[PDB]
């Protein structure tokens, strides 16, 4: 009875179906690009041509074929670019066509006013039979729901938009309404508090439905098969995504990039990898810290071999004909290690450049806490071998987070290595960078910590790292990779604050034992310490055997807080079902990529 | 004294704008969260106020000035710029630096290297009202003006690509092609950091 | 014979795993900490 991850993947591809129903006859589709993807996980492209679809085109592509006569578009609503882009569309075969043509248009997850009025000062609202489709959670695995939204980091924390943090509200109040109240809404940082307020102001909304007749019948009541629900803010913990992750999936994103469970590599234009917890191997590979990769990568190829040589032993028809039907299981394992291997090989290859172990000895120095002045040196080093600008702002970043701004002196050497290594374009990438926080000078008042030394003062004031280190155990130079004790693993001797906070209220007898159920929940006992990190702090409460816990993230995951809180659902196997939510899949590029300015001063 | 039990707080807003009650009405559709709403309010008053009073209203709410100016960079959507609302937006709020980029962001559309600078010109012009705290920007402007100089200067004499390179790639080119007088010009002009330039120069002659 | 004859069709069907186990301890062989 109660969360199934499937359900979710169920009612996406049927609500998805029932409006192509709704269309009758034959149908061409046109789909906004970053939609197609995360649509994959829901539905076969198998299922659709059934379903009557004859050609696939991506919206931005301005090439719809007017072969099949409907045209149905499936676009994200919040866009506004995606609005006029379909209008464009739609006048592009109004004089050039040959037929009429019915305008089917599905709203991704609702038709919004400033679509209509895009729509209407161009005339053709009113050919266009518009409907709504409810996606919001995108099943990735059992325990990963994403809302896929890729330029969320930008929209949130650059643009400042609340359409994010919105979504997510209402994909969790979905939740709710099938399944109940979250007993407990638990957080930290300012985007989980407005995701957290409204899911009270929308909890009221129903209430105020349902009280003036607009029946609904009911009515929720705190849930039964649902612990609670953790909310974390990104801006909390910028640190972690900007670390290189270290774990096998993580350096698959590092340095190849995934995008809904997919991937593209050259070594067996690209072609496309599936990277999901269906291929045995993968499973295990994924979440692994990237050093046993090796290891563990022999071992399966040591025991295929000697699995393949076996049992060719009662050597009359029986076990031989049972062996031939166990034979198609034995080649997927064959090619999915192959291609795993020449992954792992090509990741190998990277991570043994000079420039790569000099990354990672400035990102390990910074987050053990040495003098980030020791870094400059090394840091002006690798602008001079004009290493990629994403991964020296990560590194300056990084820098600025971690030492509370940065110096003024240093400032403006780190500010002239940038201009005059990449161009000067980039006096616009280092305001972004100042608008996000994560480049300020010291004498910054946004670049404060927070003290309880320093008085008061500073509303926004940022994550202590240097007091979290410690109180914390955000270090851990012990953890064996082979067999992690701690989720510090996925960093080789660093724990992600995030998913250390998350164990502020998960684990509370194993945070205190490296430090010398039913309760005490909430924050109860680390009180002082979340104190510490950015942002509010919050527990409200909404009015027998094991629960699922919800762990959402507002503004972006990565990889490696993925497979650490994945440690940490096996750790609570017992009591718990842990169920992570988040807005986007995140990393370091993608945060960067953000504030890059990509214009160029050169002929056009 | 009661805006009340009633209702969704989610249409209490067009109740509000009806009661000409502004920016309580903005206050709400920001509260909500419900991005759809924010717009209605906004696009609203746009219509109906001065912009001069549309702008002060949106400037005291963060969310507010956030999509008026998201909007301002989108309406075509992507690319196309409504150029001079942001211009007037951030005269109106002393926003010197916002200010200073929209004519940056411009420059970086010019086709000729002359146009560029005339637009990094403007974006200086505004600076020089402080000075101070625009130290660095001021500075950073003067460097990319010269530079661009430079590059077409060579561009001129050595026939190839320079215009728009770094300083670090201007030097790299020059050393890979042989010109190291020109190449040690800029280090000198530009003060160049050592560990750098020497860097460059080894990275460029194995090539 | 017969038997014979049944190992021999196994072998056709098989016809990369004894050069595959060592492909990858090569990569292995070497370090176990990025550090």
């Amino acid at each position: 009875a109660g969360f199934d991850a499937e359900q979710v993947r169920d009612k996406a591809r049927k609500d998805l179906l029932h409006l192509l129903e709704g269309v009758r006859g034959k149908k061409n589709l046109v789909i906004e690009k970053d939609l197609a993807g995360p649509l994959g996980v829901i539905v076969k492209a198998s299922t659709l041509r059934d379903y009557g679809v004859d050609n696939f085109f991506f919206l931005e592509n301005k090439n719809t074929g007017t072969s099949q006569r409907n045209i149905v578009f499936i676009a994200r609503g919040e866009s506004v670019r995606n609005a006029h882009a379909i209008a464009a569309q739609i006048k592009r075969i109004q004089r050039e066509s040959q037929t009429s043509h019915d305008f089917h248009i599905f709203w991704v997850p609702r038709r919004t006013l400033f679509s209509d009025k895009v729509l209407e000062e161009a005339g053709v609202l009113g050919d266009a039979n518009i409907s709504e489709l409810p996606l919001y959670f995108f099943p990735l695995e059992r325990d990963v729901l994403s809302l896929e939204l890729n330029d969320s980091f930008r929209d949130l924390y650059l643009a400042k938009d609340p359409t994010p943090v919105f979504l997510l509200s209402r994909a969790l109040m979905g939740i709710q309404k099938k399944h109940g109240l979250f007993p407990r809404i638990i957080g930290k940082g300012e985007n989980a508090k407005r995701v957290a307020d409204l899911l009270s102001r929308m909890r009221q909304e129903l209430l105020a439905g349902e009280e003036a007749g607009e029946s609904d019948r009911a009515g929720l009541s705190p849930s039964t098969t649902i612990e609670s629900v953790i909310i974390i803010d990104r801006e909390v913990d910028f640190v972690t995504p900007l670390l290189t992750q270290l774990t096998y999936e993580g350096l698959i994103d590092e340095y190849f990039g995934i995008q809904n469970n997919q991937t593209d590599v050259d070594a067996v234009r690209k072609r496309k990898i599936q990277l999901d917890g269906s291929d045995s191997l993968y499973s295990q590979l994924r979440d692994a810290n990237f050093a046993i990769v090796g290891s563990l990568l022999n071992t399966v190829a040591r025991r295929l071999k000697s699995d393949y040589e076996s049992r060719h032993n009662t050597k009359t028809t029986a076990e031989l004909k049972e062996f031939v039907k166990k034979l198609p299981g034995y080649q997927a394992e064959q090619q999915s290690l192959k291609i795993h291997s020449n992954i792992a090989e090509e990741i190998i290859n990277y991570t043994r450049t000079e420039i790569f172990n000099k990354l990672l000895e400035v990102q390990q120095n910074l987050a053990a806490g040495a003098d980030p002045s020791s870094q400059f040196d090394s840091i002006e080093e690798l602008v001079a071998r004009d290493t990629p600008l994403p991964q020296v702002l990560r590194l300056l970043c990084l820098y600025s987070c971690i030492s509370g701004g940065i110096k003024t002196k240093e400032l403006d050497h780190f500010r002239r290595l940038v201009l005059q290594g990449y161009g000067h374009q980039h006096l616009l990438t280092l305001h972004n960078l100042e608008r996000l926080q994560m480049f300020l000078s010291k004498s910054s008042p946004l670049a404060s910590m927070i003290t309880m030394s320093g008085s008061s003062g500073g509303p926004d004031q940022k994550t202590n790292y240097t007091y979290l280190r410690k109180q914390l155990r955000l270090i851990v130079d012990e953890v064996n990779e082979q067999d992690p004790n701690d989720i510090a693993y996925v960093y080789s001797g660093y724990a992600p604050l995030s998913i250390r906070l998350v164990q502020c209220v998960l684990q509370k007898q194993y945070l205190l034992s490296i430090t010398k159920g039913g309760g005490a929940q909430g924050w109860k006992g680390f009180e002082e310490i979340v104190k510490h990190a950015r942002g509010p702090t919050f527990d409200e409460i909404q009015k027998g055997d094991k629960k699922t816990v919800f762990v959402v993230f507002v503004g972006g995951i990565t990889f490696t807080e993925i497979a650490a809180l994945r440690f940490i659902a096996k750790q609570e196997e017992a009591r718990r079902n842990i169920v992570i939510c988040t807005t986007s899949i995140i990393n370091g590029n993608r945060m960067m990529n953000a504030a890059i300015e990509t214009a160029t001063f050169e002929k056009t | 004294e009661l805006l009340n039990h009633e209702p969704r707080a989610g249409r209490q807003v067009p109740l509000l704008l009806s009661m000409e009650e502004d920016e309580l009405a903005l206050d709400k559709a920001i509260e909500s969260g419900d991005t759809d709403l924010i717009y209605f309010v906004i696009h609203q008053l746009r219509r109906k106020l001065p912009l001069a009073s549309f702008f002060r209203v949106v400037s005291s709410r963060p969310t507010a000035s956030a999509m008026v100016e998201a909007l301002a960079r989108n309406s075509d959507g992507d690319g196309n710029e409504d150029t001079a609302l942001l211009k007037d937006l951030y005269y109106q709020d002393d926003r010197r630096l916002d200010g200073a980029s929209v004519f940056i962001r411009e420059a970086l559309q010019q086709p000729e290297t002359r146009t560029a600078s005339d637009k990094l010109d403007l974006a200086a012009n505004l600076l020089q009202g402080n000075q101070k705290e625009h130290v660095f920007e001021l500075g950073a402007l003067k460097e990319a003006k010269m530079l661009l100089r430079m590059q077409e200067t060579f561009e001129r004499d050595l026939t190839d690509s320079f215009v728009g390179l770094s300083v670090n790639q201007t030097m790299f080119k020059l050393i890979k092609l042989g010109y190291h007088g020109r190449a040690k010009k800029i280090q000198s002009e530009f003060k160049v950091p050592e560990r750098v330039a020497w860097w460059i120069r080894l990275q460029a002659l194995v090539a | 014979x017969x038997x014979x004859x049944x190992x021999x069709x196994x072998x056709x069907x098989x016809x990369r795993i004894d050069l595959l186990v060592d492909k990858t301890d090569r990569l292995g062989g070497s370090a176990r900490e990025f550090r």
